[PDB]
RNA sequence: UCUCGAGCCCUAGACAGCCGGGAGGUGAGCUUAGAAGCAGCUACCCUCUAAGAAAAGCGUAACAGCUUACCGGCCGAGGUU
């Protein structure tokens, strides 16, 4: 249902494409709160019970693109 | 005497408290 | 084919076989009109869980599909190097 992650990130990230090399090339950042919202948009698309876990899933595609956190 | 089989039983006995052989094992305890 | 020795695994069920499961984020990002395990480059992270790769081998125009890993069951005594 709800759109995919890769995109929901490129929105609040303020950028379009990732980096040739993830974690090696930080394309953007994301406050913890920002991830607390995304995790809410995909409540159905994820198996997790608590919002805590839902994040780990989302927060897993970021550092793997150059999307640091603060 | 694998350690994981030992840790498993403890984890099972922990749930009961609150593989078939491992379940029977935990139950037996 | 016979004999001797060493290491490791095994009734907390080994080795093989057969049956069942092999799941979500997500068709990873990049590249590209497109590439979704599997053209190439890079990364290769976490949920549910008894398991289940950012996928080992086929397969596809690309999907699909078929299996490996991995887990569970049946079986029951040696097995493997």
């Amino acid at each position: 249902g709800v759109p995919p992650t890769a995109e929901l990130i490129k929105d609040e990230a303020g950028f379009e494409t990732g980096s040739g090399e993830p974690q090696e090339d930080f394309v953007a950042d994301l406050s913890v709160d920002q991830v607390k919202q995304i995790a809410e948009q995909k409540h159905p698309d994820l198996l997790s019970y608590d919002l805590t876990n839902a994040a780990k899933e989302v927060v897993g595609t970021c550092t793997s693109l150059g999307v640091t956190i603060e | 005497i694998p350690e994981w089989k030992q840790e498993e039983v403890d984890a099972i006995v922990e749930m009961i408290e609150s593989r078939n052989t491992l379940l029977e094992r935990a139950l037996d305890d």
